[PDB]
């Protein structure tokens, strides 16, 4: 009796699909039941702000499966951008590490070898805090709310030009990771050239005489330095990754949060 | 389907903090997600005891002595659980979900439970990912230190996610860890 | 609960890391330096000769700084646990 | 079904690139799968248009039976794939299944797919070799400059990674390779 | 509640300590999940029935024997079963953790035997895992000694590659069998208890 | 209670293992570490095994599933019906020395290798598939190792000692792979190994 | 609650966990990311066990299961009859030196070892297995390490300091393992180490 | 399957490695010898290595492809 | 359980590592050094010349010191367990 | 199972390593030595001159001693399996 779940399945699916990827909820550390009951609870809350789903579309019919996939796509799309956001800083971490010679086993051997995700694992904490300190996830959920009124159920999805712009984000990530870390990269390289001068002085100094000592030191030090004004860049890139989600669900930006 | 009730409590926070911890020090699939679900289901019974007391000694037993409508029991129990959450949810989360609900901005202690639940869980997740990542950070200091010391003498290969696990456990037990971590999580709930 | 307080909280930890790593490595650095100078003095060109003394000095320093480091880090973890309530609110 | 798409080639090209940078597992293979999954829609979009037109709308307009619509659905897919497979490679497998056919269009699904995947891997490697070319060039030239200096405290890989980056993004990087993964599928 | 009762009842025992210890050991050997989860959660499950034999026997005689003969059940039998569990766990927790949790619970105690189960357990788990980590670190070090020496002889000859985690497996296994390994280890993990 | 073990029987019953093992050796051979390539290995070997057991799977279908319209029978000469063609098939790819060192351990000696107990052929079938697979792997590996040796050697000779001859050997490992038409031969050779 | 742990116990009562650890030590010994499937390891071990414990399963089904078809008794025979054959099995592999501790710490000291409680023999059986398994491992492991040491040394001899002697040395190990019939000798020794 | 068919199959791969690397390095060897007879000597040593590369590359890849094909050929006899 | 019993328990293993490593390596360092001295006395500039003589001793010592090493480390592992009950509480 | 069977069995593997390595490498030492002597007599200060003839030698030896080596190691593995049951119990 009261088969309501049929009435609100699609919005819930869009919500939870956005959730299964979003950098805070859809990460690890959170068992799938938590995320599932979180998504199912959000619908009850936004139940007012959801237009009537297009009737006559039974779930157990091809017509329903097409659109259900057409919403899972939007959901994955919204979160994957935030994923790119935090991965910007992950790459910052892994660049500054592998430049410090800290991560070295996978730089000599790209094969199975050995990876050291430590500095990157730390900067991911930052990016998952910045997205939380400034309440990113709230804005991200509000965007999904507005989505039911900009990219409504049963009325279109992302277009081909949207996907292409979205898959460009990998270039954006490399660009951002350099825009942030250029100061430290250049300094570390100059210090490595200072090394090279002092070693050209005498060919005795080798990888197993003073191997990586100054490298480790300066790589950590310039990382601490980059840490100083790191929130500013995150604020800038949050604007881009926010307008981008505004591009998907058109929504006419510059109106609210 | 009933597991929402337990997830209405301070359960999702302890689950998350413990999962960040298990992954903080090398350990993966050490004490199984079932084990941490257990430890959380116990710390929750320890924390929410006043709430369950308000429920039992005020609506439960008088319902076994019914003299009341069955839904009246939920109605009188919907209130104390609410009051517990309202001491935990952030104000920003509450007002933002009032906006998103479409309902007018009404006074707190007045919004329905349905808006309280996700506003509660998101505030809990915020608090938990902060607490854990600030407990996480130390266990990462050791990792960086030992990996740097390795790379110093070199050796390039001794996976520093195990050569550091002794130090991690020694340093986690030197502070007694759980009598500080499992306590602060119980002291982080004024209700 | 602010972005700046998090970055401050992390620069603290990085400072801890860096002072620990210097405390440990600088003896290794100096001993590698002097052994390399002794190498270049008599043109003794060997690659892994300088791995015995450097490792020895690192082990000796681990013996030496064994207590100060753990005391420092424990103090830090205590301070971390002190700051949690204000992080809740 | 995801294998019937192009994503198979795409992700392999992705990971080839990742290891070319010397930044292993840095784009977080979850993210790589995401971007590669999104390209697949930017590539297959014209195909999916015809797929919807042929029977999807008519079936929903009740203009074809279920099994007949399903049989019609594979046709544009077969046509699309037949332009990517190589003659020799398709030949090997159509023979190795024994049952020869006159027209490659009449080849069965479960036998075209395997020849499709190997034909896709081969061309994916043909792409990836081009991808490694500039990065290997950069590694070699920086190592050679260092050796001319002969300083040996350089370990040219770790000092070369910043150059790999400042010369991937400086040349607009992902936009060019993307254009090749868009032009590679001349349908 | 059925989705948790397996994890709820397994925690009343010393299952967790054995699990965590054998896990730390499995990673000490460097072995990449060679004794899989279905191996460790089986061996540490058996050692429970080996250790919890007295508690289980008293349960059966005082709860399951009354339940099969149906003296009184599900109200009194559950309580009678609650007793020996407290008797067992209470003899293993430290004082400090228990006073911590009992002052946290707000309900004051005068006789440590008279803490409620819901406050007894959460003090037991914290005083168990802490012991588990102590044991684990105390078993780990000898293996670490093996790694760091191996990982140094290699660099002494120049072999920067050839991960010691492949060349130092035989040393660790020879050591572990020469000290009889699973004999001494699993005995102390069985002798640590007051039961 | 077999929700975990059963998924492993189906691949061992068929000859799914050899392709996975050889292609996973080859994945390391290319020096290419990819969890993506590691995943797609399963797809490649899986559809290869489809194409390979199409005769036997189709025969088993004709013997059981097509009769399983009226089904005429339940689990007595229906299960033991399908038990036969798989035993016929595996027997043509195992060695004989392997099977006789196993039947002697079972002690249940049979005059006919065709009337052999299933529970001893499969343990003899796997030790045979793995041996054949390692043979194929040591066959396919050598050219790439030669590439690696030449690469490291020229790098060391020209003086570039510190450069890692593992990030630079990969382009030539791909060149030599594609010049030989890559998988087209390899899978073919694999299909050649299962000569029935 | 006795639903998700049965697969972890019904296997461990058996002589199963030895072959697992042995083949898993080998799987790393090859200088080689796993490459049998984990399912391959578990399946070849599952069948080796169904092959080895045949005297015991042939007694379980014959004395308890098939008698439980007419069922002849309300589920009491099998709960009490199936325990003696397995106890007599394990007791031949359990060292007495290891059992001495497990009995004296259980308290119920019995002169007749077969009269030991099952819950005391089983944990004595496990701690006796892993010791045997590690012995067999350290036996089977050393050759694959001789290869690696000699390979790394000859590589260092030319200065090829970066060649990563885990790619170049895989063909040599796989060659050695093929020459000696490999698994045939191995999976017979494990079959032969269960002296029963 | 026999040790000797595996020992010879390995000896030939070694022969390949030898004849391949020498074709590349001998020119560097000779130029270094002459310049040291005169005696800086690395950048030239790199020029001539690239020259030998571009010169003998076709023959090298042809020889290796031949070896790969022959490897494939002698396979089914070794399998059984 | 104390910040001192875990620092001393640490110093023990560090001392073992130190003595094991030096016992193994000092012959290798000495033979490499005399090889380099011979190189200098013969104007020999070879890089991997002193490898084989150095691995020869690095192995001969590991067989000559086999039993002593495995006995020392075994005795240590033993002492890591006698004190286990005293530290568990 | 006894501390001496596992140390002597270990001496056996180390002896294998030593004899294989010296078989393969000593000719490389010889060629490197004579090449360095050639440089010194000719006053030639070249670093990687030696590597070409030295690699020639070690690749010739891998084919000169191939069957003998793979026979030795095979026999070793065989003796390992043979003596296993006397160590298992």
């Amino acid at each position: 009796v009261l088969d309501f779940i049929a009435n609100y399945f699609w919005p819930y699916t869009r919500i939870a699909a956005m959730l299964m990827v979003m950098t805070v909820t859809g990460a690890r550390f959170v068992p799938a039941r938590v995320r599932l009951y979180l998504g199912l609870a959000l619908t009850f809350a936004v139940m007012p702000a959801i237009p009537a789903v297009p009737s006559d579309i039974a779930l157990l019919s091809l017509q329903g499966f097409m659109i259900t996939f057409e919403q899972i796509v939007i959901g994955m799309a919204m979160g994957m951008v935030t994923q790119f956001l935090v991965q910007i800083f992950v790459m910052l971490g892994q660049i500054l590490g592998m430049q410090s010679s800290l991560g070295f086993a996978s730089m000599v051997d790209p094969a199975n070898g050995q990876n050291t995700p430590l500095l990157g694992q730390m900067f991911m904490l930052l990016a998952t805090l910045f997205f939380l300190s400034s309440d990113g996830h709230l804005k991200m959920i509000q965007l999904v709310v507005f989505s039911f009124k900009s990219l409504p159920i049963g009325s279109g999805s992302l277009t081909t030009v949207d996907y292409r712009e979205l898959a460009l984000w990998l270039g954006i990530m490399f660009k951002a990771s350099l825009a942030v870390s250029l100061s430290g990269i250049i300094a570390l390289l100059t210090v490595n050239l200072s090394f090279g001068v002092m070693t050209r002085a005498a060919p005795q100094l080798n990888i197993f005489s003073l191997g990586f000592s100054f490298a480790l030191l300066v790589g950590l030090l310039l990382c601490w330095y980059i840490l100083s004004g790191l929130y500013t860049h995150y604020e800038i890139y949050w604007q881009e990754t926010e307008e981008q989600i505004c591009r998907l669900i058109r929504l006419n930006c510059e109106n609210l949060y | 389907l009933p597991a929402m009730v337990i997830l209405m409590t301070s359960f999702t926070r302890i689950v998350v903090v413990m999962s960040i911890l298990r992954q903080a020090m090398g350990l993966q699939q050490t004490p199984s997600n079932q084990v941490i679900i257990g430890i959380a289901l116990f710390l929750t019974f320890f924390i929410m005891a006043p709430v369950f007391n308000q429920i039992n000694e005020q609506a439960v037993q008088p319902y076994l002595n019914e003299q009341i409508s069955a839904r009246q029991a939920f109605d009188l129990a919907q209130e104390p659980m609410k009051a517990f959450m309202l001491k935990q949810t952030r104000i920003k989360d509450l007002e933002t979900f009032v906006e998103m609900s479409g309902s007018q901005v009404t006074a707190p202690e007045q919004v329905s439970m349905a808006v309280l639940i996700p506003a509660f869980i998101t505030s809990e997740l915020k608090t938990a990912f902060q607490i854990g990542f600030m407990l996480f950070l130390p266990f990462l200091i050791i990792d960086l230190v030992v990996a740097s010391v390795l790379m110093a003498m070199g050796m390039m290969m001794l996976s520093p996610m195990i050569v550091s696990l002794p130090f991690k456990l020694m340093l986690f037990v030197l502070v007694d860890g759980w009598n500080l971590i499992l306590s602060t999580l119980a002291g982080s709930f004024a209700l | 609960m602010t972005p700046e307080i998090f970055v401050e909280l992390f620069k603290e930890s990085l400072w801890l890391v860096l002072i620990m790593v210097c405390a440990i490595i600088i003896p290794s650095l100096l001993i590698g330096l002097v052994v390399a100078i002794f190498q270049a003095a008599t043109s003794i060109n060997e690659q892994t000769l300088s791995f015995l003394p450097r490792l020895i000095i690192t082990l000796l320093a681990l013996m030496f700084f064994g207590h100060w480091m753990t005391q420092m880090l424990m103090d830090f973890f205590y301070s971390m646990i002190e700051r949690l309530p204000q992080v809740l609110y």
